[PDB]
């Protein structure tokens, strides 16, 4: 569900 | 400046500080003492500052987003009216967010990106003004909207250029910058199929490298290929 | 104040948003401001109070922890100098966690304490007193310790007196007292034979009434119960 | 570890 950046 | 009193030196000692005690927005405002010292920052250094802001930022988009849905429900059909106060605080930390990420692309613009000569440096602040921007553009609905998307992109456009001519496809900010110029694409220029396409054509190149690289730089590389996979999987 | 142009009943609300927003810092301004339009707190208002300072605080009093372990340290035999830092930063982060606590002090004595005349709200309010001055206690160092200590005591024996006679022994405010209490007997006075003995006696005088509690009693004394168990399997 | 308080 979460989008991952970083 | 209130740390234009304390030593760079000390303004970076404390800011390693702060992270141990997780203590972000201090940890940011010696960081930003340290880049209005005028000096470059060393590679330890932009990722200090870049986990400062990453994680004081962080917070407001997360609490942002609860207000947000908070007051996107109020205004459904049959929601009981309960008066501005809603709105009135989802701007109040709407206009924080956007006081943090103003001051950081103004330390990107006073001037850490100008005197950034080295590929590492400058993809590294490059990839940072278009996640401000980015940031920024989460919470745009005026006028600007567009001229904001534009400069995130503009911004990452000229990482990913500068990336693909001088480093190798498993460098971690490369593939960092890869990874959120595909969330850009996906979740901010509506653009899903160049999310997706940038993703996996990342991920693949970097697959192919990997054979160059000591344990270590691999381990480095896999994670972030990881997060490209783990947004492949939740987008298609 | 800042918040002297806002209603009270426009604050309480944005507590209750910045609390669902993990705003914490913002959830305390609020109900400083609730607090200083002067009328009296409902149970429901001196929760919100206690949960906003005791965030506030609690993250204040684990980043000192931190600091104050890496001082300890750094005074250690064949640790290196590395100059004034660490005593530097912990001494800012003590002084604004002090601040917090002479802020929550200040409402209690101006004037929440005098106003309340009910069992429930005054030891709540005293248990409060108790609560912060056992926070500055952990801090203090110089000619005024013994004099925290004493008024963290004093609070803490005024709400006790008045829990034993006014409540039951199951009432959740009367537990939470008892249990504080008993870490202030252990962790600040020196007087681990005490805490046990409180935690032990509290335990089985509620145990001995929850016959008398609809389900949904029982759930809330059970659960401050059980805190009490914890300690005394940690401290026995 | 942890001592509970409320
Ligand atoms: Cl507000
Ligand atoms: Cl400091
Ligand atoms: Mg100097
Ligand atoms: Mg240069
Ligand atoms: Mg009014
Ligand atoms: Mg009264």
């Amino acid at each position: 569900g979460m989008t991952m950046s970083v | 400046g209130a740390m234009g009193s304390m030593e760079r030196a000390s303004l970076i000692q404390k800011a390693k500080l702060a992270e141990q005690a997780e203590r972000y927005e201090d940890m940011a405002a010696f960081m930003k003492g340290a880049v209005e010292k005028g000096e470059e920052l060393s590679c330890e250094e932009r990722n200090l500052l870049s986990v400062a802001y990453k994680n004081v930022v962080g917070g407001q988009r997360a609490a942002w987003r609860v207000l947000s849905s908070i007051e996107q429900k109020s205004n459904e059909e049959g929601s009981e009216e309960k008066g501005p106060e809603v709105r009135e605080y989802r701007e109040k930390v709407e206009t924080e967010l956007q006081g943090v990420c103003d001051t950081v692309l103004g330390l990107l613009d006073s001037h850490l990106i100008k005197e950034a000569g080295d590929a590492e440096s400058r993809v590294f602040y490059l990839k940072m003004k278009g996640d401000y921007y980015r940031y920024l553009a989460e919470v745009a609905t005026g006028d600007d909207k567009k001229r904001i998307i534009d400069s995130a992109r503009s911004a990452y456009q000229e990482a990913m250029d500068i990336s693909k001519k001088e480093m190798p496809p498993t460098n971690p900010i490369r593939l960092g910058l890869a990874l959120n110029f595909s969330v850009f694409h996906y979740e901010i220029a509506n653009s899903p199929e160049e999310a997706i396409s940038l993703a996996k054509t990342t991920f693949d190149e970097a697959m192919a490298d990997l054979h160059t690289l000591s344990e270590d730089s691999y381990k480095d590389s896999t994670l972030i290929m990881q997060l490209l996979r783990d947004n492949l999987t939740l987008w298609t």
